[PDB]
């Protein structure tokens, strides 16, 4: 919840669904259930794919032989080559470790952005037709079937469908 | 000059506080030492911007 | 009538940084990463004193130049101190081979 | 104000309060005053703590001896060891300097996010009960005591408390 | 559209305008047209200026001579100096390549933030006076001349100007 959801307006996670990292929880007369958002989920995971390929590939590992050895009349080259190699090991160590911390932080922010984006997409259809509730959810002033669920998933609502039912069931409140 | 004072890192320009990670001061050192750069300054922000009006 | 507002901190501070998108970027609080300063002294490590040659070259040190204090008491130390241009090279000259290697061997 | 507040919809800073980096300014009949948001402020500052510990610690400073010296029959090793060490100094210099610029930029964005998050939290309670005004603030269509202030700080309002007073004092406007 | 616009709620780009990277498209009785937002556009481009100066300048290129050569009784120094230089080349290569990827990603996010910020600025004046429509645009419940356009560009509306016209032309809807 850097941008305000997860440990934000949302508190905790849900183990009920495992098909994909995002989704909805539908609630209606036919019942309850969880259902995953494969569209943006798979888009994101492809992002992670192109990331980690663009992490691992950036190395080039030679056909290498690391080590050397010297007498005690070559201490310059010894203590040097120590200083050399320890220099590099510390550098790669430092940079790589920073890269792990940063890229995991940016990964969380990537997720945070995606969920928040999607929340606004959910919001975009149902602005006056249905209300914010609590956190994470919207209550309808009308009724919604699984057709309405699946339609609302892929970015389809038909705004005038239940516009009047919302226009009346609001008005008691 | 030379003095009875104690330290953990040292260089010809002086004895050195080994607390901080870096110097820009002089490359040569002995001890548990900061690391040299060619720079003027390095200052992270703790706080944030200052505007009265 | 009543009102709520946000709030956050400013101060009298004029401490600055440089940044990707702006320079001399003033903030309220900062922290200098850097140790730009030196005490201008030759302190010692840890309570362990360093060795001192004063004017002497290492040849005048190791060999036993009487003007160089031998200082057999100095059994071990923190680091070696010289000047750049040591006065007392060898009173009777003679080429000294592997000065570099020896000094490396007597790094510590 | 990368995300839209500070030099964004907000113009400038406030010196009146020094207890913590964030807060509110309360305005009511009893009077005016500033009051700091220790919750998110301290959370953030702990973030800075874990940051800078995760900056300084990533170095490992050996029990080191830097320097060497050579004759003029060793110019290869001389000009080498120059090229070596200057190589490293420039590398550490470059990487570290970039890290200062980036991490201060990301620090500003961290702050920007936190304040914007909090602004939405303030907004979340009082959506229809009270209105946006100007920038940075909300005017109430009702009246709020210090109990109401402190409640609204920790994420408590009781939405139906002044829902009707807002429902009427709106309606002239 | 990391933060939700470009490939977000916005689908595609516009070739009609070339003066500056951002702007508006005005639509009114006098006609249609595009018009660039030089304020934030130039601010951003100055950001890119200070960036790339703060990229290129961070190098220091010595008066350098790269190469060496040896006999076959110096294979240690040969294979070393190979390992040395290849070490560095791979390091600079790695770091710089990461920096290109990251800074272009952060560039897109910089743009995304700026446009989204501006969208909220547009929104901030016309909250009830005029409505969200579709994506990217707002329809007015009143009429707007080029004076109204240019005023709304620089952050000026005079909220009570068409407040009543919106207050009536809403009410059929
Ligand atoms: C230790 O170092 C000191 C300081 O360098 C040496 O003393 C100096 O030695 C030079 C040698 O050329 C002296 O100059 C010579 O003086 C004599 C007269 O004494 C003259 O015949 C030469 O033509 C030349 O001018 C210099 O005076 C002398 N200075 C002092 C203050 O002693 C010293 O010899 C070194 N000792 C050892 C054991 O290495
Ligand atoms: C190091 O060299 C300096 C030379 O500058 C020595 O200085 C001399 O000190 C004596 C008294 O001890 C004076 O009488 C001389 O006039 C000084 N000479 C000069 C040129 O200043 C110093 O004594 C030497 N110290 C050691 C430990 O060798
Ligand atoms: C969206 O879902 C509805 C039913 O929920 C379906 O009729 C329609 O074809 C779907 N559209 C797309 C683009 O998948
Ligand atoms: C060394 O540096 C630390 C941190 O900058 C400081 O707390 C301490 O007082 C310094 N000590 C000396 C002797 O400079
Ligand atoms: C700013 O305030 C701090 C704390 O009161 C003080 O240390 C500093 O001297 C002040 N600077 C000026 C210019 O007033
Ligand atoms: C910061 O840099 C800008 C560059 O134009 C300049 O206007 C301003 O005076 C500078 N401030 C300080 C304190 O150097
Ligand atoms: C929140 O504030 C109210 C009064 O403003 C207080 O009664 C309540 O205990 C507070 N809750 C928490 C969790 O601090
Ligand atoms: C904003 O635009 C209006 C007309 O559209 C003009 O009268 C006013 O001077 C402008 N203000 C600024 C600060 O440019």
């Amino acid at each position: 919840g850097l941008f305000g959801a997860i440990a934000g307006f949302i508190e905790g996670g849900w183990t009920g669904m495992v098909d994909g990292w995002y989704g909805y929880h539908h609630q209606n007369e036919q019942g309850s259930g969880y259902a995953a958002d494969q569209k943006s989920t798979q888009n994101a995971i492809n992002g992670i794919t192109n990331k980690v390929n663009s992490v691992i590939e950036k190395m080039n590992t030679q056909f290498t032989a690391v080590g050397k050895e010297f007498n005690k009349l070559e201490r310059r080259m010894e203590n040097l080559n120590k200083k050399v190699d320890d220099g590099f090991i510390d550098i790669w160590t430092y940079n790589a470790e920073l890269l792990v911390l940063l890229e995991n932080e940016r990964t969380l922010d990537f997720h945070d952005s995606n969920v928040k984006n999607l929340y606004e997409k959910v919001k975009s259809q149902l602005k006056n037709n249905a209300k914010e509730i609590g956190n994470g959810c919207f209550e309808f002033y009308h009724k919604c079937n699984d057709e309405c669920m699946e339609s609302v998933k892929n970015g389809t609502y038909d705004y005038p469908k239940y516009s009047e039912e919302s226009k009346l069931n609001r008005e008691k409140i | 000059p030379m003095d009875e004072c104690d330290a953990k890192c040292q260089t010809p320009q002086g004895a050195i506080n080994s607390s901080l990670p870096f110097q820009n001061v002089h490359p040569v050192t002995i001890g548990e030492c900061p690391k040299y750069v060619r720079s003027a300054k390095l200052r992270m922000v703790t706080g944030l911007r200052n505007i009265p009006s | 009538e009543d009102t709520i507002c946000i709030g956050y901190h400013a101060n009298n501070s004029t401490d600055t940084v440089d940044t990707v998108l702006e320079k001399n970027v003033t903030v309220t609080h900062s922290v200098n990463l850097l140790e730009d300063s030196h005490n201008g002294k030759l302190c010692l490590l840890k309570g362990i004193a360093p060795l001192q040659l004063g004017n002497c070259s290492v040849a005048g040190w190791i060999l036993g130049n009487p003007e160089c204090e031998l200082l057999i008491s100095r059994e071990s130390w923190s680091y070696i101190v010289e000047k750049p241009n040591p006065e007392n090279g060898t009173c009777y000259p003679g080429h000294f081979a592997d000065y570099e290697e020896l000094r490396e061997q007597l790094s510590s």
